[PDB]
RNA sequence: GCGGCCCGCCGUAA
RNA sequence: GCUGCAUGGCUGUCGUCAGCUCGUGUUGUGAAAUGUUGGGUUAAGUCCCGCAACGAGCGCAACCCUUAUCCUUUGUUGCCA
RNA sequence: AAGGCGGCCCCCUGGACGAAGACUGACGCUCAGGUGCGAAAGCGUGGGGAGCAAACAGGAUUAGAUACCCUGGUAGUCCACGCCGUAAACGAUGUCGACUUGGAGGUUGUGCCCUUGAGGCGUGGCUUCCGGAGCUAACGCGUUAAGUCGACCGCCUGGGG
RNA sequence: GGGCGUAAAGCGCACGCAGGCGGUUUGUUAAGUCAGAUGUGAAAUCCCCGGGCUCAACCUGGGAACUGCAUCUGAUACUGG
C-alpha cells in the first residue's frame, strides 16, 4: 500500500499496449506499474472473494512457474484451500467427468500403501507401482479430495496461464490474477497489477490474500 | 417441452492407405417456445449416434431473444462468411415464409408472424446462422431509450 | 482365413472337453460314428429347448449322455415320458445301456451359443440387423462381462456384396490363452441366402 | 558433385 | 448340370511387417486436425523426459510346447556301482 | 512518373527533401476523345566488328536425334540518324484526400542538453521485416491496408469457338 | 439490389481540352430546393363503400387514385448565381 517493496514490469521492449492507463514515465528504458491506481481496486477485489469465502468459495491458487512455485502451496492449506503447481494440464476443468478418475485411482492407491507388498513381495511391481503413485500426486496433490467445480479461482501469472483463464471464462467462474507488463485483462477481471516475477511481491500478495481468506468462513 | 429439429444428414468420406473411410455428420437445432435457440452439429460413425451426440451439443448452448407477440419490430439484415440472410416483422395473420432451415429455426424461435428471403448461397450450415446473423443483435424497445438516458414514450415519438 | 480358432488353441489348458473316454485304434470310428449320430438325433428335436452342448462319456462299458439347458421343463416335458422315450430310442441307436443326465444354464444369455441361436432366430422373421445385435450385446454386458463381440456377415437383404459388421465392448484378448473366452456360431437359412454370426465372450482369466 | 533408359485398348464393385 | 461378379464357412496374400482405432475435451464455417507429435532409447506405438490433451481397445512382449543343469517319488520288460 | 540508370574527369540541364522567414489569395482533384515517352527482339541508310552467338556444317549419344554435349561459324549484339509501339511492361493491387493499438530496423535533413564518444530528449522524408482490431472463400493484408469513408476514371458477365 | 491480389475483370506510364466534383465566410439572390391554394390529368378500366339479376360471373350508384402537367403566393436551412 505504501511500502514500496513491489517491483514493476518487464521492460518497454515487451509491452503489452492493452495497459496504457496502468503504467508510469519509464526512466530506464523499464516500465513503472502505478501503485496509486493499484491498491484501491486490489482491496475492492478483495472484498467480495472475503466474502465469497463465506459461501465455501473452494478458491483455488496456480503458480506453476517455479519462481512462486513453492509459496503458493505455503498459502494453500492455510484456511481450508488448494493449489496446483506442476503441470497444468489441459482441461481438467471442462473434461473433469475424466479426469475425475484419476483422483479416484490415487484414492484406490494410497491404501495399497498400506497393503501392496504384503499381498504380494514380488520386487519388480513395487519400484513402479511406487513411482506411479509419486507422479500421480505429484500434479493432483492439492487436488486429490476434490469434489469439482470450484467457485473462485486465482492466478499468478496471466499469459503463462492464460489455458487456465480460457478454461475458466467458458464455464462462468470468476477469476483473480496478477497482471504485469506483457499479459493483458482478458477473463473475469479482478485485475491485480503487480509484479508477478518477483518472490517478494507475490509472497506480500499471498500472505494478504491468505489473510484476507481467513475471516471469510468465521 | 424444448422444440428439437433435424435438417440435413450427409455422408463424408476420408481416403487411407487400406481405401476410403466413410462417416456421417448431422445438424440440428433445439429451441425453447418463447426465445431461448440453440444449434448443434455433430460427427459421428452412424446416423442414430449423429443424432443422439448433436442434440446434447445443441441443448447446452441455448441463447435468448427478445419478441413480442411471436415477433419483434426491426428491419435486421444479417451476415455472413458467404451465405447473407434478410428477415423483417409481418403485421399478423401472416405465418411464416421463408427457406428450409429458416422456417425451423424462425419456427422453434417463438416467431410466428415474419417475413424473411435468402440470398447468396444456400448450404444449411452457413445460413442456419441466422440466429447469431440477427437474433443475437436484435434490439430492444426500452434498452435503447436506457442507453439514451430516455423513457420509451420520446423513443417512440 | 487370417484367426486362430479360439477354441481349439485352449482345449489342453482352460478348457474342457465334449466327450472323454477310451478306445483303443481299432474301435474309433464305430465309436465316434455312434457318438455324431446320438448328438445329431438329441439336437433335431431338441431345437425348440435352449440346448447349448451335449457331453458323452463311456466308462468303458456304458454310454452316458449330459445335456446343458436353460429350460429343463420342456427338455423333461411333463414328466419321465419324454426321458423314457429319449433313453429307449437311444439304446435302439446303441444297445448299450444309456443314462440321461440334464445340467441347468442359470444365465440365457451367456452361453453364446444360446445368443447366437436367438439373434439368429429373430433374423429369421424378417427384422433388421441392427436392433438385435445392438440389444444382445447390451444384454450380454448388462449381466456383467468383461468383453464381448458379434460378427455377421452375408446378403443383407440387398443385392450388393456382402458385408461384415462387428460392435465390441470391454478386452477381449485372443492373445492370451489364460482368458476363456465362449465362441460359436450358427447360420440361418435365410431368403437372399446363408448369414453366419459369431459371438466371443471374455467371462474373466482363469489362474 | 553430372553417360542413357520408351509405352500400358473401351465400359465396369454402392 | 449353369451361376465364386449373389452367397456361409475354409485358405493364400502383403506380413510375425508394428502399426491400426475409440471416449471426452479443446482448434477451425468446413472436409478434418490433436491424442498417435518433439529429445533420448527398444526386436517392437518397449519405455523415460517435454508437450491441450486426459484416458482407453485391437495389436507388441508374457502366460503354451519342446530342449539345455541339477533336486525329490518309484525300479519291470528298463540299470549293473 | 514507367521502361530504366554503375571506371575516372570536365561542360549544359531537370526533379524531390529539410530548418526558418516573406509573399499570392482557392488559382484545386480526376479526365471520354487528343498528345508524349516506352525492355528485348525486328526494319531502312551509312560506318565498325575483339568476344559471344539464331541460321548453317561436321563430330558424338541414341532404336532413331531433326535436340540436350563437343569443334567451327554468318545475321545480330556496337555507333549515327529514322521506324516499329509490344513484354509475367507484375506489388498479377488505378489516381487524389481523411481517420484508426504497436514494434524492430536501414538511409537521409534538423534542434536541444556534459553534445566529451558511439550518450540520451526529440523532430521531418523515403524505405525493410513481424504483427493487434478489423476484413477475407481461404491463402493472407494489416498506417507504405486487401480496415472505415468521399471525388473522378477504366474494365467484368459459363467454358470453347 | 453486384464485382476487379490468386476464380472474369485496373489502360505500360504520364500531360491535358470539353465534362464531373468543390476549403472557410459575409450580404444579396429565389434558379434548383421545401409549403400552400387555383385548373387540368376524358370516358372506360383497378381499389373501397354498396346494390340488382336464385349468389355468381354480368350490370349499376357514389368515394379513392388518376403519382403527372400548368399558374399565383409563401419558405431561404442546403446547393447554384
Amino acid at each position: 500500500m505504501l511500502k514500496a517493496g513491489v517491483h514493476f514490469g518487464h521492460q518497454t521492449r515487451y509491452w503489452n499496449p492493452k495497459m496504457k492507463p496502468f503504467i508510469f514515465g519509464a526512466r530506464n528504458k523499464v516500465h513503472i506499474i502505478n501503485l496509486e491506481k493499484t491498491v484501491p481496486m486490489f482491496n475492492e477485489a478483495l472484498a467480495e472473494l472475503n466474502k465469497i469465502a463465506s459461501r465455501k468459495g473452494k478458491i483455488l491458487f496456480v503458480g506453476t512457474k517455479r519462481a512462486a512455485s513453492e509459496a503458493v502451496k505455503d498459502a494453500a492449506l492455510s484456511c481450508d484451500q488448494f493449489f496446483v503447481n506442476h503441470r497444468w494440464l489441459g482441461g481438467m476443468l471442462t473434461n473433469w467427468k475424466t479426469v475425475r478418475q484419476s483422483i479416484k485411482r490415487l484414492k484406490d492407491l494410497e491404501t495399497q500403501s498400506q497393503d501392496g507388498t504384503f499381498d504380494k513381495l514380488t520386487k519388480k511391481e513395487a519400484l513402479m507401482r511406487t513411482r506411479e503413485l509419486e507422479k500421480l500426486e505429484n500434479s493432483l496433490g492439492g487436488i486429490k479430495d476434490m469434489g469439482g467445480l470450484p467457485d473462485a479461482l486465482f492466478v499468478i501469472d496471466a499469459d503463462h496461464e492464460h489455458i487456465a483463464i480460457k478454461e475458466a471464462n467458458n464455464l462462468g467462474i470468476p477469476v483473480f490474477a496478477i497482471v504485469d507488463t506483457n499479459s493483458d485483462p482478458d477473463g473475469v477481471d479482478f485485475v491485480i497489477p503487480g509484479n508477478d516475477d518477483a518472490i517478494r511481491a507475490v509472497t506480500l500478495y499471498l500472505g494478504a490474500v491468505a489473510a484476507t481468506v481467513r475471516e471469510g468462513r468465521s | 417441452e424444448l422444440q428439437e429439429k433435424l435438417i440435413a444428414v450427409n455422408r463424408v468420406s476420408k481416403t487411407v492407405k487400406g481405401g476410403r473411410i466413410f462417416s456421417f455428420t448431422a445438424l440440428t437445432v433445439v429451441g425453447d417456445g418463447n426465445g431461448r435457440v440453440g444449434f448443434g452439429y455433430g460427427k459421428a460413425r452412424e446416423v442414430p449416434a449423429a443424432i443422439q451426440k448433436a442434440m446434447e451439443k445443441a441443448r447446452r448452448n441455448m441463447i435468448n431473444v427478445a419478441l413480442n407477440n411471436g415477433t419483434l419490430q426491426h428491419p435486421v439484415k444479417g451476415v455472413h462468411t458467404g451465405s447473407r440472410v434478410f428477415m423483417q416483422p409481418a403485421s399478423e395473420g401472416t405465418g411464416i415464409i421463408a427457406g428450409g432451415a429458416m422456417r425451423a429455426v424462425l419456427e422453434v424461435a417463438g416467431v410466428h408472424n415474419v417475413l424473411a428471403k435468402a440470398y447468396g448461397s444456400t448450404n444449411p450450415i452457413n445460413v442456419v446462422r441466422a440466429t447469431i446473423d440477427g437474433l443475437e443483435n436484435m434490439n430492444s424497445p426500452e434498452m435503447v431509450a436506457a442507453k439514451r438516458g430516455k423513457s420509451v414514450e420520446e423513443i417512440l415519438g | 482365413g487370417q484367426k486362430v480358432h479360439p477354441n481349439g488353441i485352449r482345449l489342453g489348458i482352460v478348457k474342457p472337453w465334449n466327450s472323454t473316454w477310451f478306445a483303443n485304434t481299432k474301435e474309433f470310428a464305430d465309436n465316434l460314428d455312434s457318438d455324431f449320430k446320438v448328438r445329431q438325433y438329441l439336437t433335431k428335436e431338441l431345437a425348440k429347448a435352449s440346448v447349448s452342448r451335449i457331453v458323452i462319456e463311456r466308462p468303458a462299458k456304458s454310454i452316458r449322455v449330459t445335456i446343458h439347458t436353460a429350460r429343463p421343463g420342456i427338455v423333461i416335458g411333463k414328466k419321465g415320458e419324454d426321458v423314457e422315450k429319449l433313453r429307449k430310442v437311444v439304446a435302439d441307436i446303441a444297445g448299450v445301456p444309456a443314462q440321461i443326465n440334464i445340467a441347468e444354464v442359470r444365465k440365457p444369455e451367456l452361453d453364446a451359443k444360446l445368443v447366437a441361436d436367438s439373434i439368429t432366430s429373430q433374423l429369421e422373421r424378417r427384422v433388421m440387423f441392427r436392433r438385435a445385435m445392438k440389444r444382445a450385446v447390451q444384454n450380454a454386458m448388462r449381466l456383467g462381462a468383461k468383453g464381448i463381440k458379434v460378427e455377421v456377415s452375408g446378403r443383407l437383404g440387398g443385392a450388393e456384396i456382402a458385408r461384415t459388421e462387428w460392435y465390441r465392448e470391454g478386452r477381449v484378448p485372443l492373445h492370451t490363452l489364460r482368458a476363456d473366452i465362449d465362441y460359436n456360431t450358427s447360420e440361418a437359412h435365410t431368403t437372399y441366402g446363408v448369414i453366419g454370426v459369431k459371438v466371443w465372450i471374455f467371462k474373466g482369466e482363469i489362474l
